[PDB]
């Protein structure tokens, strides 16, 4: 079968530059077009640009040219994508595709996919989170039950990893995707419904795991 | 370009439904149309190609038709591996584009929000700035509206919102909604409401809370 | 087969490019050609070439050399002209109208905003379909007058050209 394998996705400063590559195994370059197709987090998909099976014809949507090369290395059956000149538009997954058409012909349209490279162009700084309750209170109860959690805030870049207990409390947890700032870091919340009869009877810990600034903090949220 | 518009934008069935989706090109494009699935943190897939050929491999229960502006996707009955996004594509010429997606999700009971406000915690104000965070929490279906309102004013620009996935036990979503304000203008109001709008809901909801209020 | 006529075709084209366009390789091309796709390649080798000038001389000057190629034709030949006027154009047309017909199809579409008001000075080609004798591939060259309006109308006979091979 076709294995596309996408690598050299990162996190990387505006006006800077990165190569990402994509190695394919159960066909040759030479008997294929190729292209590369990025998605920004939350949106849609955008054809990015095609190599012809030539290995040197080349074409680019609008907003990439000038700025991206696309290419290959055929001893290695491997293609690449040049970005040079990132803008924080670029921040995206990016996903290396076979045109389904070969050395003859033309499909334009994409039957084999990699896995993904995420690319994230920003000038933040790494930075661990600041964790702040959500504590339980009338205004978060319900009969019996309590909702609770931590605001996980401020920090850079994407993953946090988040548990409660250590991992002892999972049923109820809800830990939402993580929303960009205005100030390029992201934030983010983990809420927890438990029975309001157990606020004396059990603590509560949120255990906030940040492994690019090699942070983690446990915030005990209390009424 | 070519715009491709995708409707409905989103739809909910049951397993076992007949699902339509539309794709409507801005230009003829005669059959150089595909249409790919994608699942949450997955690469796409190529179901259709060529308007109407199914893809190799792809479930018989997939069938694309049309030619010109207007095509469809159907799926004759559908299966809980079928509960993604749906995405058309235009193959005629540069550049190629996608439509915006179609979501499907899981058709449940409709369930209202169970609605909770939190205040910014004491820790936070200390920094100089406030965190004011309403939760919508295990509802169905997910179109959902909040709105913010500070001393009753509709307060735009200054929030911020997420939605989990469709639970896996229950099939329902969950919201958190971040209003941030300098904790300045923080001490400059009396009364954060969130205002919830929901299927669910006779009438929209609003939970709130007084600044100084225990 | 039909190579005599391409040939035939991209020399007049040529010819009169300079002797009215007042052209020449020299020229420094305001557009040029970027890539040529075909989607369903079986034996056409496609190159460019670049007589441009400075475009309603490079239209009326195109549209002479596909008149006296179509008159050239053996009768026999021109009949199946109309067959690929409606699969490569879409327009309905006939022996005794070819000549008009093409003109104002030419005249139509290539003096279009879409052609002379677009912002890109490599531009390139979709063809869906070129067939090849064989051991004798067709070959084919796109002469690049240099202006969108042009290019069009070379564009729009080599559909023809194009679609005669299948």
């Amino acid at each position: 079968e076709v294995q596309l394998v996408e690598s050299g996705g990162g996190v990387v400063q505006p006006g800077r530059s990165l190569r990402l590559s994509c190695a394919v195994s159960g066909l040759r370059l030479t008997n294929s077009g190729m292209h590369w197709v990025r998605q920004a987090p939350g949106k849609g998909l955008q054809w990015v640009a095609v190599l012809w099976s030539d290995g040197r014809n080349t074409d680019y949507e609008e907003s990439v040219k000038g700025r991206f090369t696309i290419s290959r290395d055929d001893s290695k059956n491997t293609l690449f994508l040049e970005m040079n000149t990132v803008g924080a538009e670029d921040t995206a997954m990016y996903y290396c595709v076979t045109d389904a058409g070969g050395s003859n012909s033309w499909e334009f349209f994409f039957d084999h996919w990699g896995q993904g490279t995420m690319v994230t162009v920003s000038s933040a700084s790494t930075k661990g989170p600041s964790v702040f309750p959500l504590a339980p209170s009338s205004k978060s109860t319900s009969g019996g039950t309590a909702a609770l959690g931590c605001l996980v805030k401020d920090y850079f870049p994407e993953p946090v990893t988040v548990s409660w207990n250590s991992g002892a409390l999972t049923s109820g947890v809800h830990t939402f995707p993580a929303v960009l700032q205005s100030s390029g870091l992201y934030s983010l919340s983990s809420v927890v419904t438990v029975p309001s009869s157990s606020l004396g009877t059990q603590t509560y810990i949120c255990n906030v795991n940040h492994k690019p600034s090699n942070t983690k903090v446990d915030k005990k949220v209390e009424p | 370009d070519i715009q491709l518009t995708q409707s409905p934008s989103s739809v909910s069935a049951s397993v076992g439904d007949r699902v339509t989706i539309t794709c409507r090109a801005s230009q003829g494009i005669s059959s150089w149309l595909a249409w790919y699935q994608q699942k949450p943190g997955k690469a796409p897939k190529l179901l259709i190609y060529a308007a109407s050929s199914l893809q190799s491999g792809v479930p018989s229960r997939f069938s694309g038709s049309g030619s010109g502006t207007d095509f469809t996707l159907t799926i004759s009955s559908l299966q809980p591996e079928d509960f993604a996004t749906y995405y058309c594509q235009q193959a005629n010429s540069f550049p190629f584009t996608f439509g915006p997606g179609t979501k499907v999700d899981i058709k449940r009971t409709v369930a209202a929000p169970s609605v909770f406000i939190f205040p910014p915690s004491d820790e936070q104000l200390k920094s100089g700035t406030a965190s004011v965070v309403c939760l919508l929490n295990n509802f169905y279906p997910r179109e959902a509206k909040v709105q913010w309102k500070v001393d009753n004013a509709l307060q735009s620009g200054n929030s911020q919102e997420s939605v989990t996935e469709q639970d896996s036990k229950d099939s329902t979503y969950s919201l958190s909604s971040t209003l941030t304000l300098s904790k300045a203008d923080y001490e400059k109001h009396k009364v954060y409401a969130c205002e919830v709008t929901h299927q669910g809901l006779s009438s929209p909801v609003t939970k709130s809370f007084n600044r100084g209020e225990c | 087969s039909i190579q005599t006529t391409v040939n035939t075709l991209s020399e007049r084209i040529s010819s009169k490019l300079e002797q009215e366009a007042n052209a020449s390789a020299q020229t420094k091309c305001d557009i040029e050609i970027g890539n040529f796709y075909i989607r369903q390649n079986h034996g056409c080798n496609i190159t460019v070439k670049n007589m441009c000038s400075a475009a309603d001389a490079q239209l009326d000057a195109v549209l002479s050399a596909a008149t006296e190629t179509y008159s050239g034709l053996t009768p026999e030949q021109k009949a199946y002209v109309p067959a690929m006027f409606t699969a490569a154009l879409n327009i309905q047309t006939s022996v005794n109208t070819v000549v008009r017909d093409f003109e104002n199809y030419v005249k139509q579409t290539c003096n279009s905003s879409a052609v002379v008001d677009n912002k890109l000075k490599i531009q390139n080609v979709i063809i869906d379909e070129c067939y090849g004798a064989p051991g004798s591939p067709t070959n084919m060259e796109f002469i690049n007058t240099g202006s969108s309006k042009g290019n069009c109308a070379i564009k729009a006979l080599m559909q023809l050209t194009t679609k005669a091979t299948t």
